[PDB]
Formats: C-alpha cells, structure tokens, sequence
DNA sequence: AACCCTAACCCTAACCCTAACCCTAACCCTAACCCTAACCCTAACCCTAACCCTAACCCTAACCCTAACCCTAACCCTAACCCTAACCCT
DNA sequence: GGGTTAGGGTTAGGGTTAGGGTTAGGGTTAGGGTTAGGGTTAGGGTTAGGGTTAGGGTTAGGGTTAGGGTTAGGGTTAGGGTTAGGGTTA
C-alpha cells in the first residue's frame, strides 16, 4: 500500500513504443488516462479472482498457478509459467 | 535531413523483432500489492506470479492497441481517438 | 412411465411467496428449467476443480460459499453468501 | 419413537429441495465424496436467485398491465439490471426481443438554414 | 412533399414492441436440409430444432446488425458499409 | 416422370425488403446493396458450422433425426446457451 | 520431495524422430507441458458429457474418435482419426 | 440556443418559453442568470422519482 | 419415392483397377503411397472448365441437349482437337 | 395507463401414492501446530552510457466550404405465397 | 413429426419520380517530426540479514455409510380474473 503515485505508473514516451509493437503509429492525449483506467479495472478483476482463489485454498501467497487458473477461467489460457 | 515517416517504421520493426520487456518490475509489484491491500491486508507476492501478470497485461495492452489502431485506420484517420478504446471495449464485450 | 425431472412446484411456491396472485406461463417454465440446470453445472463444476487443485476431494459448505464470489458479481454474491450462512446456521442449530 | 409429525425439510421458507441436488451431484461424476452442508448452500443460493429473478420480472410485467410472466417480461427484466445482465450476458432468451432504445445522431440537417431567399 | 424521418422510427418502434417471427419456416428448413445433405445423406429435421435454429440465427443477425450500425454511426455516417460487417467480425474474432 | 431432389435457389431465400425490417429491430435505418449477399454468405457459413456440429452429435448418438436438444447442446458448445426449446 | 509429472522424455523422443540433431529449450519445455495438460482436460472432458447425454458411462475408442472432429478442425481431425484407427488396429491385431 | 430549443417544437419563432427552456438548460448560462426570472417562461418538467408510482 | 443414393457419384469409380490401368499405358511402372486422391481431383477441373463451355453454347441457341457438335468447339478453345467422335 | 368484452390460461383446491428428505447409530479420515533450516523478497549504493527531455523550421494532413448527379427513399393493382383448422397415419 | 384437400386474405412483388446524400476539386491554416544539445535515471557488480517458504508425527473434530419412517412432493382437474381483438371516445 503506497501513496497514489503508483497509479500513474504509465508514462507517455514509454507507452509510445509499447503500442508500436502492435502497429500503432500515432496516438493522442487522453489515451494515457483511458488505457490506465482500463488496465486498472482489468487488474482489479484479476486480483479479485486471485484473492478468491487463494481464499479457497486458505493461502496468503498469490502464486503463478492461481493466476494462470484465473486467467483461464476468464478466457485467457496463458502458457509458460505454471502447469 | 531525413523526412519523418521512416524512424517510426524502423522502431516498430526493431521492437517487433525483439522479445524484451518494456514495463518495469518493482513499480508493477508495488501497484499489484496496493491493489491487493484494498481487499485484504498482510499479503505477499512472488516472482513468477508477477511475471505472468506482467506478461498477461502486456498481451492485453498489445491486443487493445492493435484493435484501436485497426478501428481508427478504417475511418480515414492515421491516428486514434480516446473514444476508440471505449468503442473497442464495447464491441468486444468488456464493459 | 419414466417421468422427467423438472423444477415446477418449487418455482411456483417461490413465485407465490415473492408475489401473490401470480403464476408462470408455458414457455417460461421451460426457460426457468433450462436456466436452473445451466447454473447447476456451473457452480458445482467449479467446486470439483477447486478441490482437485488443492489435492483434496471434499466439497463442503466452504467450497460452495467460495464459488459464489467467483460466479456471482458483487452485491448478489454477498447476499447469496449471507443467505447460505444463515441457512447452514439454522440447519446446524436444529436437525 | 414416532411421536408427532415433525414438519421440517422446507424450513425457514426454503422451498427448494434440499436433497435432489445431493443425488444429482453424486451420480453426476463431480467428486468422489459429497458433504452435507453443500446441498443446503446450493439450494439456498438457487432459491435466492430464482426469487430475485421472479420479483424483478413481476414488477416489469405489472407495468404493461399483465399479471402473467411472459418471456418478453423476463427478457426486459434480465437486460435491465446491471448484475443480472453481467451474469447472463451470453444467454439469449427465445421469443424475447431487443430493449426499446433508439439512437442519437440520426438527422443530418439539424439547423435547417435558409439556403434560398425571402424574396422570390 | 413532407420530409421523411418519422416512418422509419415508427416501424422500428412497432417491430421492437412486438415479438413476431420475420423469417419463414419452410425455406429455412429446406436450406438447413440442403446444408445437412452436403455432409451426410438421409437426414431429417424436427420442428423445435429448426425453431431454435431460427431463433439463434435471428439473435445473431440482430447482434451483428446492431454492432455494424454502432460502428458506422461513430464515423459521422448514418448508413453502414459492406466493409463494416467484416470489420465487426474481425474485431469480435469470428473470421480472424 | 417421378423423382427430383433439391436445387440451389433456396440459398437466395433472403429477399431485400424483408431484410430491411429485420435490421430495423436492432436499430439500423439505412443499409446498402452488397449486404444482401454478404449477410447471406455469413449466414450460410454459420449454418454450415451449426449443421456440421449437429450432424456430429447425432452421429455420436447414432440417430438420424436432428432434435432440438442436440441443437441446443451444439449452440452451448459454440458459446450460445439458447433457452426455451429443450432442457 | 514428491516428484512432479512432466512430459519430457516422450517430447524429446518425438522431436528427435521428426527432426534429427534438434532439441528443446528451457521455457519451451514448460510451454509444451502446459499445452499438453490443457488439451488433456478438453478432449477427455467432452467425452464424459457426451456419454452422460446419452444415459451412458462408457468412454471407449468411439467416444474419443468422435471428440476429434469436435475439437480439431478439418484436415487435422481426419488425420488424427486415421492415426487413431491405425493405432487401435495395430493394438487389436497383436 | 433559443433557435435550437424552438426548432424542436416545429416553430421557427423564438418565444419567451423557448428562451426560458434554453437558458435553464446550459450549464454556463445557468450560473450567470441564476437570479433572473424570465416572465412568461414557466419552469422545467422535473418530477421526483419518489412521487412516481414505483414498485 | 426416390433412391437414397443421391450422391450422384462423389468422384469415385476410378480407383485401383482404373488409375493403374491408365498409368500403365503411358509408361508408369510402380505407384507410391499417395499418387491417387489428387488424381481424381485434377480431372474435376478438366470437366469444370469444358462442360461449362458446352452449356453456355447450348444456352445461346435456346437448346437443352449438348450434342457431339458442341463438344468439339469447347475443346478447340483450350487446344485439344479430337477427330472421329465429333465430325 | 380506454380497460372491455371476450373469454382460456392462468387459475385456487385436492389428492395418492410417493419418492426423495430426515433419523440413528456406528465409525474414520481429514485440518493445525510446533522444531527446523534453507534460499528467495527485500534493503543502501556507483557508475556511465544509451535513453530521455526541450526548443526551432517546415511540409504534408484533416476540415470547411463550393456545385453536382444518381441511388433510395414514399403510394399503386395485384395475386402469388403464407396461414388456419381437422384428421390420418405410419 | 409428415401429408393430405379447400381458401382466402394478409403479405410479397411488378412501375415511378423527386429530393437530399456521397462523391469530386482548391488552398487552408492549424498540427506532428527531427536533428543539434545536455542531464539525467535505469542497466549492470557486492553483500547479508531478516522475512518468509518448505517437510513431518498426531490427534479429535471434521467427515462417510447401511438401515428404516415420512413430511414433503409430483401428474390431473375445475371455473374465474384478467389477457388478446373490435367498435367507441378521446
């Protein structure tokens, strides 16, 4: 739990090269806030799912297996970490 | 003096031909820790868990940006708009 | 005569309890019957996987209570959890 | 030790069957051993959901001067609540229909200025 | 001559306030029978099955048309284009 | 003299004025020209997929009658839990 | 310490059979291990529902053969079906 | 604003009612003329939700 | 009623005693594993872009029977003239 | 927000096993926790080089006009195709 | 679930012309990029110390199962409380 200086963790030049990987050439101005809000909502959902899972297992450590299972339940079968 | 229109494609190709991480680790860990503290206190995090979280977030952001660009380029506009993200989220069924 | 299982008497009793002088229609009964069997295999199906992921095989009251917060949203999940806790308390108080 | 008729089972107004779920879960190839408090919780949750759906559909049915629960009423009630729509987002009710809602930005003349002149 | 702009909304409201079928039954049954014959011959159909098929097709068509209209109205255009359907199908992930 | 099977004019079963009122239910005011063919092709592809799924299901059950339950199960497997018909 | 089940020897043998002088990497082994367990619960999971829908409880060779055409697309489904039929024929022969 | 408010009633003439409807609608114009009571303009059709026959 | 064999020959018949017999005339000695399958497919276009020409020719004269006088004009367009059966 | 005349489907009793809910004893099998020690999360800092931040000059890009012409908007006589009972079987 | 014989009336399918909706051409005057410069702030080594992670006997409170009784539960059956259309009134 830090101050409200981590929510603004997404800069502006660093997100320019991030969108360039998909094929975006020019962005805008309010994108730095809209993308941050969408990422915050999605992360709240995934964190809530992982918390419910670790509460079912009666554990206090969010492991990679629980995150993979929550992502698969949402509809994103992530590979690599876990099993 | 090079005219603009080539450095962007060069950077795009360079970042597409490489598989390096772009977002940091400690800020993302602090962010997810602050988010987890809103539901229940006394919580910790690992390394593979936050790595998978960062990978999933990067994939979701790449897909959302690609969808936004594909929606904006079809309206005779090379740039994207802040409403295009909400439009793509409404079409995909995320809201 | 191999009759088929259907939820009609309980549905009508619930409707009469929550709304007097009311009833169900023709296709509405089949719609509710298909809706009950749909969530019946969704909530109970996740409990088996949740018990298997922890090297267990006992689906008790906590396995169904925790599955409420996963399928149901926010306010409905807390209401269903409170109702289930009150029901299990009334059950454990007197047999 | 028969004594008198001890009425229970459907106690606390729990009209849902507290037992057929346990019978359907044992033979449903879900788990090897099933507990006793799980069917009660499942029946309570199902009855609460059914009661909420019925009480939210009856109020919409009474608005159109109809004391019957037609599929149109259920479709209008499910697509109205936020949680009910988020839970049943992919479910399509047969003979339901779309919610009565128009759309803005339809007229292109808006101002309707005088392109001609007052004097002919 | 009066300006149009009101008969369309009236027809929209009339068709939205009613739950009647719009597509026929026998042509749809013949179409699905011809489609089933392409995989295996000697096949029949029922009434509830083709009714559920027609309902699912109507729901899918309504959703696709609504998505196409919502995509076209956001580009300062009251009409839709044939490419908007392919755009919506590519965004939703139906054809990739 | 006494035979005849099926043809292919049934593919053009979607007209033009009848599809105008169909899109009006969702909120469409004006359509176009090639929509009558694009929508027909998309409907044909989707119906081929659903019919193939139902045929595979009725072949698993060793039946030749496509019932409503098999269609509902195939639609639920695809991602469309249809209510009303079946159980 | 209780060992964990992983598909490594069979994967390496298959890779050596289809491509000599080749091998697997570090994360590629975990990716293939997570990919095998994903389809393992998808094909076998549909067979149970298909057997329960017909008031049965026997998952034989036909229950897995029919599930191929449902999960796999077109050409890959026919190839997998042919491979499974040839395997069950070689098994029933000797 | 008055013309835009009057064009909705199929009347191409600005009346004081249309002026009152247009003034009491914009947020920037409401804070300026908040103490101004336009004669022959009426009020705005605003009914509380508790007064309506709900459930 | 009607016969259930409405397949109308799903490109079959020409199998082992036919493809091998046709290849033995040219100079083919042995046959590998595949060889076939596509052998019945390469002959489909030869009848797809030839019989269509005869149908289009018969449609111009308001006729309905593709006689031998029209099958030689379709093959002459591709570059394979036949003497004897045509005339 | 005629609500009514039409009017059958939602409508309260009732009812006969009745098939599942409960009882009643046996078991029996399913979670902490206290020793413990090992390695991974985190805590101060140095450098120095690619990485990042900030003005000037200007060449394409989106938008607002202007006329312009071809497609989709709205009856009319139909009269072919879509329903609406009623049995009848295989 | 198919397949028959009336029929007939709502629905589908032939002209038509006139009004506003894309499309086509010319600056336009506001709008992003970059290369020259500098001042970082994130990319790498050295630790080391506490704060967590990770296996193991041992219950007794958490469960699982073969037997009845039986309250609650599942197909039919009326006659009545508003539900659909048709002229009126609005």
């Amino acid at each position: 739990k830090v101050l409200r200086d981590n929510i603004q963790g997404i800069t502006k030049p660093a997100i320019r090269r991030l969108a360039r990987r998909g094929g975006v050439k020019r962005i805008s101005g309010l994108i730095y806030e809209e993308t941050r809000g969408v990422l915050k909502v999605f992360l709240e959902n995934v964190i809530r799912d992982a918390v419910t899972y670790t509460e079912h297992a009666k554990r206090k450590t969010v492991t990679a297996m629980d995150v993979v299972y929550a992502l698969k339940r949402q509809g994103r079968t992530l590979y690599g970490f876990g099993g | 003096r090079y005219r603009p229109g080539t450095v962007a494609l060069r950077e795009i190709r360079r970042y597409q031909k490489s598989t390096e991480l772009l977002i940091r680790k400690l800020p993302f860990q602090r962010l997810v820790r602050e988010i987890a503290q809103d539901f229940k206190t006394d919580l910790r995090f690992q390394s593979s868990a936050v790595m998978a979280l960062q990978e999933a977030c990067e994939a979701y952001l790449v897909g959302l940006f690609e969808d936004t660009n594909l929606c904006a380029i079809h309206a005779k506009r090379v740039t994207i708009m802040p409403k295009d993200i909400q439009l793509a989220r409404r079409i995909r069924g995320e809201r | 005569r191999s009759r088929k299982e259907s939820y009609s008497v309980y549905v009508y009793k619930v409707l009469k309890q929550v709304h007097p002088d009311t009833g169900i229609s023709s296709k509405a009964m089949g719609i509710m019957n298909s809706f009950v069997n749909d969530i019946f295999e969704r909530i109970a199906g996740e409990a088996s996987r949740l018990a298997h992921y922890n090297k267990r095989s006992t689906i008790t009251s906590r396995e169904i209570q925790t599955a409420v917060r996963l399928l149901l949203p926010g306010e409905l999940a807390k209401h269903a959890v409170s109702e289930g806790t009150k029901a299990v308390t009334k059950y454990t108080s007197a047999k | 030790a028969r004594a008198k008729a001890k009425t229970r089972s459907s106690r606390a107004g729990l009209q849902f069957p507290v037992g057929r779920v346990h019978r359907l879960l044992r033979k449903g190839n879900y788990s090897e051993r099933v507990g006793a408090g799980a069917p009660v919780y499942l029946a309570a949750v199902l009855e609460y959901l059914t009661a909420e759906i019925l009480e939210l559909a009856g109020n919409a049915a009474r608005d159109n001067k109809k004391t019957r629960i037609i599929p149109r009423h259920l479709q209008l009630a499910i697509r109205n609540d936020e949680e009910l729509n988020k839970l049943l987002g992919r479910v399509t009710i047969a003979q339901g229909g779309v919610l009565p809602n128009i759309q803005a930005v339809l007229l292109p003349k808006k101002t309707e200025s005088h392109h001609k002149a007052k004097g002919k």
